[PDB]
RNA sequence: AUGAUGUCAUACUUAUCCUGUCCCUUUUUUUUCCA
């Protein structure tokens, strides 16, 4: 349980990790958060976006940047 | 906490009467609870003996193993303070005979002080209201009474050596305690040094539920 | 239990009954990369230590190949304190 | 001293080699010497 | 009352004491918002007197100055009228033993400070750098260090200036003086910025009447040199001269302090200064020599390091100047029979040495390797080797190593303590004479052996010892006789019977045959082989040790020199060396069983392993486990395989454990050849993945995750998918080693075969009714998640989006 | 390319004494920069400033005069955002254009 | 009781299976479980593999492997083939024979080279021989008695084995095609 | 008087490995005069 | 048809241990009808 004390440290450590009473919200909101930030840090998809759409890199990333805050709607109750 | 000071930190009939009462309060607080316990004269006889203690038996080197001896015999079950209570008991029940702890080991110096101090302690016992009582062989109300004056003096086992209850800081067992094999589980102790390492004198075996009987105040019961 | 107070620049040692296995692969064989451990557990009496043992720091402390193909090494002082 | 498997060894052991061969079923027994076993049986 | 109400809603510090750290977020938020409202009027009373408090603990400190800090900056002017209150109850700690509580207050009165309202500080704490006590003076003085962290010199310089050239009390000129040294110990290289101003404070009182300023002033000198390192008196020069005066018109503590700061300085000088400065200082030095004070002598002798180390002190300077009184009145037993003086007299005269040279000093303490107090000529030798260690040999001229080689001799015999002191000092010393020691081998050799004749065994072993030391020059400079002597004597010798000089003597031999190889070994290896076999039988950790070593360097490369049958009889004596109760013994164990597969074929010591698997108590079963693993990676896997796999087939216990264990390190230690190998071994695992007990399947977890992490990338990916359909079921165990080598395998697995596939197997039970397994789910999607949590972004499923959320990704799904 | 592991910004100090590595959540890390003795550029430890709940649109040095070094990120908080069932929170957020600041005496960096 | 309010949430497992897109995966306890529709979407996914067996069950996972006797692990042919296995054989009745004094006669005096099996033996074995064995793809998680369970679901007419033949009064192998079953001659009886 | 050609003695380790195997015949043999349809000796031993 | 309960010995696991341990200086507190 002093594992614990370190568990919920790495619950701490690790935005996106879980425990057995997770909820959907959370899940999927994490899921796509990183989605995000790996659609920005990946030089590619980014010209998939902006070629997709008729934006601009500049366009594009400040777009996912201010989704980034409430990606998959209001939260749960 | 003991409960000689109110929550503001003045005299209570408790607090008044053990500063009266000649030695320190912890002591005090026990010989009140043999009031509680019907402990009286058990309750009485071992502070008598916490008095003086650091000298009672003599462990000479040229005559180690028929001292250790000597000393093994009164090992009673339940910790030092009623191993010093028979001590005593034995003693005057030879007749305060010099020859008996000559025989058997002991200092008779610390047996007949302490003694002395218990007459004084009887002759305080009508002002400080106590009723003469035995325990009638009942060594749990002992314990319960010893509890109820050292409650603070205690430690639990934990894993990684016997530690503290509040601060659990470390301590270790005296070696030449009548429990230092015995091992419990929840420790009272009435030293606390460290010596070479950290010690405890005078160590009993007590329950944790007399600890929420006592102190539901001081000690709450999560933490045990 | 762990130190895992980030890493850093400064490397580890072993004692010499610890010797030779991983930190914590607990293997004996095909080291690749050095340890690194954090400053706290860098100072004082604890410089050049066992993070096993507690003995001298006398052998290098490594990564068993598999910590490296995993990067169970990129965590940062592992020290049992 | 004695429990209820190594009765039951020795009750084999006796009945198959005689009653009189008392080293080698002590031999049979695992910290238990011909002493013992010639004891318990009688 | 409102106000006593704030108080009790305010303690939620219980909130934050105790609870959940869900207890802790709810209250921690709520009062971080709630600080301005809730003022820190009531906090400080309620606050000071907890953190005070005998046995509030490392954690509650942290969490209550986490409070006092955020609530600072949360309330810059709700905080104002408990300044002083907060500053004196707490001030003690900066100035204290617990490096914590030094660091705890200085980061809690930076934010005080801080957010603080600014000229209440000086305005609290001016009329007390005048006080009477030297203990308050103290006390704020390096308080004021700690505010000068908080806020910054300058806002304060032009005060500091007054606290300085204040006439009314030397008391606040002392007061000033040490706030000085006090800033220059704690920020440091953040002085430069100033560099000048504080010399400036300081101008007044290396000249002043009152000894405790004048020299507290040397020492604040002392620590702005030392947070001002090489950058000299650029700065500096403004005060030289009081300094260099009082050091010769003073004495006493002002000579020790004074003294201290000079030789803090004496580096950043210059040569027309530290040329002047230093020839000045050297008369000093010369009469303080003699000085019989400890401190003294500290600081005289770190001073003389420095100074009559730099490059201008003269070779000649130092060795007409300082050495002769410095010899003189040092090398007396007294510095060695003292605790401090041995080692930093060691120190300065190691200095010396890298000045001018060995051909001196060497010869000025040869002879005090015959002196008395043996902890002396221990100290000499500690010295002489750490010099000529970190030097060379090269000038010491002919006399001067004869006196050395025969000091050295009889420090040796002389000895009377087991200490590596004298072995060290002769190893180095002989190290370095190189091939200077060509014509006292006789000497030096007649000696150790009427010492190998002893009757105690101590000095025999410490013969056996120093042989073991110089073996390697015994040879190099051509001891036919003589290094024949060593290898035949010792040869006698392997009759003894006291342990401790058996295991020597086998050490010797060792470090001779390291020199001289198998193929012109004085004793054939063809005769000291079997000689040592039956000593294998020796029962004792440091004979057995040293033996197993012989034995494993000969199996390694003389090997041929020695016939099949001896090396069957040695691997039959090995097999019971595996339960020895030291852990170096069986790794050497296992190592010679490899060299033995070597040099005779594998398959008779694979047949003499297999047998031994058969024993029972673990720990000797798991080390020849560990040494089939050997054999099969040095003599190719394939020789092995089939034997391995066939046993599997007896039907006892500890066997078929013992096969999957030993396949277990075999797919470890050879890695990536493993791609051949996977398939013969998976229907093994599988067997044995299908029960057959709960330690069956913890062993064929482990080999799942070594093959894994092995075949790392070549495509065998079919075959781990296999296994994971037999693995995964354990999932739901209970026994702390099942599912730990359980979870072990399939982290290895999930780099081998991808994250897709595991995540896969884990996605129907992240969301189950129970709790068991929605628990071992998201452990292990946690572990997947961790690394690896890049690629799954790919991996994710659809999750279709409801009323008022959405939920799927159209960015995914973009056409183009 | 993970979401708290630095990597994405990276600024320096316009003089060349420190650089900043910074992620877009939660961390950003420090290293300060000394020509050695043989002026061959060494690299100490890195510090630390890791804040929870915390966006990045940017990070980038400013230029001061040998003070200490400091850099100005952009900023934001989901963290109320994700607390308000309402979405309120996910409007009125505002970004903060702030500093943090070396103190290369004492060998950290404060807010 | 607010668990209790939730759990008349706990809907019926026709409310479920009517709601759901796929109803073949609802089961029993699928209802107690805080995120249904979730759960049931997920189970529905493509290519994803569902929990094992026995988490209900009050057995541990193979304690009721315990009860049979079981064969001995059989070895891959090519490892056969080069015939290491009589040698074992050959070895273990050896051993089993003698006796402890001629056990240790045998230590201290050693039947050197007793036996001996070439190489490229071996070699050809592993490297030349070596095959793909029969492996289970994606998701077929192993439970017990599966290897017990015979096996279904071919409902194919032209399904026949040997035994099948021999036990049936048809032949086997190659006539396996030109040996129209005793039950062909009533599908062209009356069908 | 011993005899020339022999082994050693056997160690308490091979001692103890047929001890076990002594007793085992014991036990099938004690099985066999006691003729048990309700014995099984498993692939594990 | 496998429950927990156990003061059950045996079997077994971690290349898990054989090297992480020990005895107090000094000394002090007022008292109550006798029968
Ligand atoms: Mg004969
Ligand atoms: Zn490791
Ligand atoms: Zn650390
Ligand atoms: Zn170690």
């Amino acid at each position: 349980y002093t594992i614990h004390s370190q568990l919920e440290h790495l619950q701490s450590k690790y935005i996106g990790t879980g425990h057995a009473d997770t909820t959907k919200w959370e899940w999927l909101v994490n899921q796509h958060r990183d989605s995000y930030c790996s659609y920005m840090g990946h030089f590619d998809l980014l010209n998939y976006f902006a070629i997709a759409e008729n934006e601009s890199k500049a366009r594009v990333r400040f777009n996912l940047m201010e989704k980034m805050l409430q990606p998959c709607g209001p939260p749960a109750d | 906490a003991l409960g000689a000071l109110n929550h503001l930190g003045e005299l209570t009939t408790s607090g008044r009467k053990m500063a009266e009462l000649p030695v320190d309060p912890m002591l005090s607080k026990m010989i009140l609870a043999s009031e509680k316990y019907s402990c009286s004269e058990e309750i009485l006889t071992v502070a008598a003996m916490l008095s003086v203690n650091n000298s009672i038996f003599y462990r000479p080197k040229d005559k180690v193993v028929h001292a250790d001896n000597a000393r093994v015999n009164f090992f009673l079950p339940g910790g030092d303070h009623l191993v010093l209570l028979n001590v005593y008991t034995q003693w005057a029940e030879s007749g305060y005979s010099s020859q008996w702890c000559y025989e058997n080991f002991v200092q008779f110096r610390s047996m007949r002080r302490a003694r002395d101090v218990r007459e004084q302690l009887e002759g305080l016992l009508e002002r400080v209201e106590v009723g003469l009582s035995s325990c009638q062989g009942d060594y749990i109300r002992v314990r319960k009474a010893i509890t109820a004056g050292y409650f603070y003096h205690t430690a639990r086992l934990t894993r990684s050596g016997y530690r503290t209850v509040k601060q659990q800081q470390t301590v270790f067992i005296h070696p030449n305690s009548s429990l230092f094999e015995q091992q419990p589980r929840w420790l009272l102790y009435h030293e606390l040094v460290l010596t070479t390492k950290e010690f405890m004198r005078q160590v009993l075996e007590i329950e944790s539920s007399w600890l929420l009987e006592v102190a539901p105040h001081y000690y709450k019961a999560k933490e045990l | 239990i762990f130190c895992r107070k980030q890493a850093g620049v400064a490397i580890g040692r072993l004692c010499e009954k610890c010797d030779g296995k991983c930190v914590i692969c607990d293997s004996y064989v095909r080291p690749c990369t050095l340890v690194r451990i954090c400053d706290e557990c860098n100072y004082g009496s604890y410089q050049g230590r066992c993070v096993i043992c507690g003995g001298p720091g006398v052998s290098d402390a490594y990564y068993c190949k598999e910590c490296t193909i995993q990067e169970k090494d990129r965590d940062g002082c592992p020290k049992i304190v | 001293v004695w429990r209820n498997t190594e009765d039951e060894i020795l009750k084999a052991a006796v009945m198959k080699y005689g009653k009189n061969q008392w080293s080698r079923i002590a031999s049979l027994l695992h910290r238990k010497s011909a002493k013992q076993c010639k004891a318990r049986w009688y | 009352p409102e106000e006593q109400k704030e108080r009790k809603i305010m303690k939620l510090l219980l909130k934050i004491k105790n609870g959940t750290p869900p207890m802790r977020k709810a209250a921690l938020r709520q009062i971080t918002d709630k600080a301005r409202e809730f003022g820190a009027g009531p906090l400080f009373n309620q606050i000071l007197p907890l953190l005070m408090s005998p046995t509030l603990e490392d954690q509650e400190r942290h969490l209550l100055v986490k409070v006092i800090d955020r609530i600072l900056y949360k309330l810059d002017d709700l905080v104002r009228p408990y300044v002083h209150k907060i500053l004196v109850v707490i001030e003690p700690l900066l100035i204290d033993e617990d490096y914590y509580a030094r660091v705890e207050g200085r980061e809690i009165i930076s934010n005080l400070a801080k957010a603080a309202g600014l000229a209440t500080m000086i305005s609290t704490m001016r009329p007390d750098i005048d006080n009477m006590d030297e203990y308050v003076r103290n006390t704020t003085a390096r308080a004021f260090a700690v505010v000068a962290s908080a806020l910054g010199i300058p806002s304060l310089l032009p005060f500091l200036k007054a606290v300085c050239k204040s006439k009314k009390s030397w008391q606040a000129r002392h007061t000033g003086i040490k706030i000085v040294q006090q800033i220059a110990i704690l920020m440091g290289c953040a002085i430069l910025p100033h560099l000048r101003s504080l010399v400036e404070i300081i101008e007044h009182g290396l000249v002043d009447e009152q000894q405790k300023v004048r020299t507290i002033s040397a020492l604040a000198i002392a620590a702005l040199a030392e947070a001002a390192t090489p950058y000299g008196i650029e700065s500096f020069d403004s005060v030289l001269k009081p300094l260099w005066k009082g050091i010769r018109q003073h004495r006493g503590k002002g000579l020790a302090a004074f003294l201290k700061a000079i030789g803090y300085l004496i580096p950043l000088m210059d040569a027309e200064y530290a040329n002047y400065y230093t020839r000045e200082v050297m008369l000093i030095l010369i009469r303080e020599f003699q000085s019989p004070d400890e401190e003294m002598k500290k600081i005289v002798l770190k001073v003389v390091k420095q100074c009559c180390g730099t490059d201008g002190v003269e070779a000649n300077y130092i060795k007409t100047e300082i050495l002769p009184p410095f010899f003189k009145h040092f090398w007396q037993h007294r510095m060695a029979l003292d605790r401090r003086n041995y080692r930093q007299l060691v120190d300065t005269t190691v200095e010396l040495a890298n000045k001018v040279g060995a051909a001196e000093i060497i010869s000025r303490i040869v002879d005090d390797l015959k002196d008395e107090a043996e902890q002396y000529r221990k100290m000499v030798m500690e010295t002489i080797e750490k010099i000529m260690g970190n030097l060379g040999a090269a000038d010491i001229d002919h006399k001067l190593e004869e006196q050395l080689i025969d000091g050295i001799l009889y420090a040796f015999q002389e000895q009377t303590t087991e200490d590596s002191v004298m072995l060290n000092g002769f190893g180095t010393v002989v190290n370095a004479l190189g091939k200077r020691v060509k014509p006292y081998l006789p000497q030096i050799c007649g000696t150790v052996l009427w010492r190998l004749n002893n009757k105690s065994a101590k000095v025999r072993q410490q013969a056996a010892d120093l042989i073991s030391r110089t073996a390697v020059v015994m040879k190099t400079c051509q001891e036919e006789k003589l290094m024949g002597h060593l290898g035949v004597v010792l040869y006698e010798y392997l009759g003894e019977e006291y342990p401790e000089v058996l295991g020597s003597i086998l050490g010797a031999l060792k470090a001779i045959v390291n020199v001289i190889g198998m193929h012109k070994m004085t004793p054939p290896i063809k005769d000291l082989l079997p000689r040592l076999t039956p000593i294998l039988k020796n029962r004792h950790e440091k004979v057995q040790e040293n033996c197993i070593d012989l034995v494993g360097r000969i199996a390694d490369r003389g090997a041929e020199y020695v016939s099949a049958r001896e090396w069957m009889r040695i691997c039959f004596e090995l097999l019971e060396l595996l339960k020895a109760h030291k852990k170096a013994i069986r790794r050497a164990t296992v190592n010679t069983f490899g060299y033995i597969a070597k040099a005779i074929g594998p398959h008779d010591v694979l047949a003499t392993l297999l047998n031994n698997l058969k024993v029972q108590e673990r720990q000797n079963r798991v080390c020849t486990t560990v040494a089939i693993a050997i054999v099969a990676e040095t003599c190719s896997p394939f020789t092995v395989l089939p034997a391995l796999m066939n046993e599997y087939r007896v039907p006892e216990l500890n066997v078929q454990n013992g096969v999957l264990k030993s396949l277990s390190f075999l797919f470890e230690y050879i890695g990536e050849m493993g791609k051949d190998y996977i398939y013969a071994v998976t229907p093994l695992l599988e067997d044995a993945l299908m029960d057959r007990d709960l330690v069956h399947r913890q062993t064929a977890s482990a080999v799942v995750q070594h093959m894994s992490l092995g075949v790392y990338g070549f495509g065998c990916e079919d075959s781990l998918n296999h296994l994971l359909n037999y693995v995964w079921p354990n999932v739901f165990e209970t026994s702390p080693h099942v599912i730990q080598a359980v979870m072990g395998a399939l982290e290895g697995l999930r780099v081998a075969i991808g994250p897709c596939r595991m995540l896969q197997y884990c996605l129907q039970g992240l969301f189950h009714p129970a709790r068991k397994v929605r628990d071992v789910y998201w452990k292990i999607y946690n572990s997947i998640y961790i690394g690896s949590q890049d690629a799954l972004i790919a991996h994710y499923p659809r999750i279709y989006n409801d009323d008022k959320n959405t939920y799927i990704r159209y960015e995914l799904d973009y056409i183009l | 390319c993970r979401r708290i592991v630095p990597g994405q910004f990276l600024a320096v100090d316009p003089k060349g004494r420190a650089v900043m590595i910074s992620a877009i959540e939660k961390q950003k890390l420090v290293y300060i920069l000394n020509r050695d003795a043989a002026a061959r550029l060494t690299i100490s430890s890195p510090l630390e400033a890791h804040k929870a709940n915390t966006l990045v649109y940017h990070v980038v040095g400013v230029d001061v005069g040998f003070e200490n070094p400091m850099f100005a990120c952009l900023e934001m908080d989901y963290e109320e955002a994700d607390n308000d069932p309402t979405g309120e929170a996910a409007a009125n957020t505002q970004q903060t254009l702030t500093f943090y600041e070396l103190d290369l005496g004492l060998n950290h960096v404060v807010r | 009781s607010k668990k209790k309010l939730r759990r008349m949430n706990r809907f019926t497992v026709a409310e479920l299976k009517q709601l759901v897109a796929r109803p073949d995966v609802v089961e029993m306890h699928d209802v107690t479980a805080q995120d249904p529709k979730l759960l049931v979407h997920l189970k529905a996914t493509r290519n994803s593999v569902p929990v094992p067996r026995h988490w209900c069950f009050k057995r541990k996972y193979l304690q009721g492997k315990r009860g049979i006797e079981k064969p001995p692990f059989e070895l891959p042919d090519f490892i056969k083939r080069t015939g290491i296995q009589e040698m074992r054989e050959a070895l273990q009745e050896k051993e089993e024979q003698k006796t402890m004094k001629s056990k240790m006669r045998e230590k201290v005096r050693p039947k050197m080279g007793k036996i001996d099996i070439d190489y490229q033996k071996l070699h050809d074995a592993f490297f030349k021989w070596q095959t793909k064995p029969k492996l289970t793809i994606h998701g077929d998680l192993y439970y017990e008695g599966k290897e017990f369970e015979t096996r279904l679901k071919e409902k194919k007419p032209g399904d026949l084995s040997d035994e099948l033949r021999i036990s049936l009064g048809m032949p086997v192998g190659p006539n396996a095609h030109k040996v129209p079953p005793p039950w062909l001659i009533a599908m062209q009886r009356y069908g | 008087g011993g005899k020339t050609g022999s082994g050693g003695v056997a160690s308490s380790s091979e001692s103890n490995r047929d001890r076990r195997e002594r007793l085992r015949q014991l036990a099938l043999e004690t099985i066999d005069i006691n003729k048990d349809p309700y014995f099984m000796k498993n692939h594990l031993g």
